């Protein structure tokens, strides 16, 4: 019995409560989004997965520091054809290590999610966002689209094995 | 849209824990929330802080007129905190088993202080109002192990649970029989009305007196199981109280007390995530110039934030921190004696490290008041690990050094480079101290405040006092009169509430 706490950042719009409720309830729409809960395998240890929403507080950069408590992996979620929120990558970054104080945060479990790819006015280059993705102690990066449900599935699996793995570190 | 809108049914200014429970509730209830604050973090003077956070939390204390329209006139609001005073720290470890300064420095994010040094009942306004609104989902929480008397000038445990009577001998066979009988009285105190009968019109320490109680039971029941007033309560206050006390042991520890881990100051960001949830728009880092009146009907219609934007509103909530000095130049506050301290070990040392512990001690001269000491370990993850955060608080008399400073020099000993025959014999190290005073705005008539519109309502800072039941209490009474009749703080919905075939 293993409970990970897993938190997702990114600028408001790119998809953060779409991605959390495509993974756990596999539907996608068009308020009142807090948590949600999903029992997973990983690595044939059964773990749960405790995913926590912005509910919005992000949209004034307003996320408190209760909200980084205890986190065990950091989703960062930008927008493919919003190239400026992808510039805010490092930011959400910075705020994260600043705000959760994790054990060894050099090393800490980061994984970005490049959204909407089902967009066809995409601005974000795959090569840059992996450019920078690895340039920062090499974090996994999952190109996503929460509306088609394209490597959402996958995306959480890495998430949920690198939560678990700073959970037991 | 992602541009602030203009337009909310509540604005509220400061997010300190009666400013979110409110938020919360009118959230809850429906009404579009605008929730501001001009700090950079949650919860006023509510928050607790990183080491580094409180350093420069210490520091502080040691473009509308065009927007005014047709009509109208403004009520400026404050554009400086002056909460808080008297800031003394002293830093006893060395600069660079024995902690360092440094060690500090290092590990500082290991450290959450609270500004505000409370505990919660195992039932009582904020933990029922937690479990029922759900909100509880958002904390995790730790037991109070170790209630601690302090009486001849002595530390000691005072055994609470029936239980832990009957594994200790500290008290003679004739002292417990008194006991037993007598809090099994208290437990009930109204089904006898014949033993509290005259004393009604006095105190409950004097009523005390007369009971078939030793000096020493009758100090422990006054000071570490009431822990009232006993000059300012009387024997129904005194005996109310103790029966509070002992219905909330064994509910979920061997005392009454529990402590949210990462601090009391998650507490207020709790209620505030609970406004967000659903539909509460936040903004730190956000400033109100004034607040604009209608000439005409004299309600305040909407404010003007530090940008140059109108936002039109139906009520407006601010922390008495953010009015004006001529707003409040008839306002009589009181203030808080606080005092926070960095310690290598417990008040009472044990085997058993990971404690929380509370320790009373009366005041010794008049004019004074009780101080109340709680300490922390670092599982409660408010301290680095090697480190105990030991709180003091009491109602001021004079300075929060002049206050305090008394007991934590009976209780510590400041860190020095001088090794003693016994440690293991010796106070706990104190390796830094800070004390400060708190304005105490609780329980001030709306009235005491000048011109402030009617749709215009006050919320206060914290009490001097143990609980949260005032900050409950006024956000309660608030939504009385901003969403008259409807649930206060509803359980979210549920599929489970109606069950079907
Ligand atoms: N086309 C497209 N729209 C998406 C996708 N994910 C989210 N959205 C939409 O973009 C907007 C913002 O999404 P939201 O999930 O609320 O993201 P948040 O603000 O980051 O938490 C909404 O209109 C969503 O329907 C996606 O993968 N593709
Ligand atoms: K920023
Ligand atoms: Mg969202």
């Amino acid at each position: 019995k293993v409970l990970l706490k897993v938190i997702i950042l990114g600028d408001s719009g790119v998809g953060k409560t779409s991605l959390m409720n495509q993974y756990v309830n596999k539907k996608f729409s068009n308020i009142g989004a807090d948590f949600l809960t999903k029992e997973v395998m990983v690595d044939d240890r059964l773990v749960t997965m405790q995913i926590w929403d912005t509910a919005g507080q992000e949209r004034f950069q307003s996320l408190g520091v209760a909200f980084y408590r205890g986190a065990d992996c950091c989703v960062l979620v930008f927008d493919v054809t919003a190239p400026n929120t992808f510039k805010t990558l490092d930011s959400w970054r910075d705020e994260f290590l600043i705000q959760a104080s994790p054990r060894d945060p050099e090393n800490f479990p980061f994984v970005v999610l490049g959204n909407k790819i089902d967009l066809e006015n995409r601005q974000v280059a795959t090569k840059r966002a992996q450019a920078w993705c690895y340039s920062k102690n090499n974090i996994p990066y999952f190109e996503t689209s929460a509306k088609e449900a394209i490597n959402v599935e996958q995306a959480f699996q890495t998430i949920a094995r690198n939560a678990l793995k700073q959970e037991t570190e | 849209a992602d541009n602030l809108p203009s337009d909310f049914d509540v604005i509220v200014i400061g997010t300190g824990l009666p400013e979110s429970i409110i938020a919360a509730a009118c959230s809850r209830s429906g009404q579009r929330v605008l929730h501001v604050d001009s700090r950079s973090y949650y919860g006023g003077n509510w928050a607790s802080f990183s080491f580094s956070g409180l350093l420069s939390w210490l520091k502080e204390y040691q473009m509308w007129q065009e927007q005014i329209l047709e009509n109208e006139e403004a009520i400026p609001l404050s554009s400086k905190d002056k909460t808080i005073q008297h800031v003394e720290v002293f830093c006893y470890a060395s600069q660079d088993n024995r902690i360092t300064y440094s060690q500090i420095i290092k590990e500082g994010r290991r450290f959450n202080i609270d500004l505000v040094s409370k505990l919660l009942y195992s039932r009582g306004l904020l933990i029922d109002l937690l479990i029922k609104s759900n909100v509880s989902r958002y904390a995790e929480f730790k037991n109070i192990t170790r209630i601690l008397a302090f009486r001849e000038g002595t530390v000691e445990q005072v055994p609470c649970s029936r239980a832990d009577v009957f594994n200790s001998k500290q008290l003679t066979m004739v002292e417990k029989r008194m006991l037993m009988k007598f809090l099994t009285f208290c437990v009930e105190y109204e089904e006898h009305p014949d033993e509290y009968r005259a004393y009604e019109g006095t105190t409950f320490s004097e009523y005390l007196k007369t009971q078939k109680l030793t000096p020493n039971l009758q100090y422990f029941v006054l000071h570490s199981i009431a822990m009232t007033s006993e000059t300012t309560s009387c024997t129904v206050d005194g005996l109310k109280a103790t029966k509070k006390f002992l219905q909330c042991l064994g509910r979920y520890g061997n005392t009454p007390f529990l402590f949210p881990l990462y601090g009391q100051g998650e507490l207020p960001q709790c209620f505030c995530r609970m406004c967000a949830v659903f539909g509460g728009i936040y903004c730190l880092r956000h400033s109100v110039q004034c607040l604009v009146v209608d000439k005409e009907s004299r309600k305040c219609k909407a404010v003007i934030d530090q940008f140059g934007q109108r936002i039109i509103s139906k009520h407006f909530i601010i922390e008495d921190s953010y009015l004006s000095e001529n707003t409040c130049s008839r306002v009589q506050y009181r203030q808080i004696s606080r005092a926070v301290l960095i310690t290598d070990g417990s008040v009472l040392r044990t085997d058993a490290d990971q404690q929380v512990s509370i320790l009373t001690v009366p005041a010794e001269e008049p004019g004074s008041f009780a101080v109340r000491v709680i300490e922390l370990c670092s599982s409660t993850m408010t301290c680095m690990k090697g480190t105990y955060l030991v709180h003091l608080t009491c109602m001021s008399s004079k300075t929060a050094r002049e206050d305090l400073e008394r007991v934590v020099q009976k209780l510590f000993t400041p860190y020095t480079e001088i090794e003693a025959e016994n440690e293991q014999v010796e106070k706990p190290r104190l390796l830094w101290a800070l004390y400060f005073n708190m304005r105490d705005s609780s329980d001030i008539s709306r009235d005491c405040y000048n011109d402030l519109p009617s749709n215009v309502y006050v919320c206060s800072g914290p009490d001097s006092g143990l609980g949260n039941d005032n900050a409950v209490k006024q956000a309660e009474t608030l939504f009385q009169q901003i969403c008259p009749n409807e649930d206060f703080c509803p359980a979210p919905p549920n599929p489970e509430d109606i069950v079907l075939d």
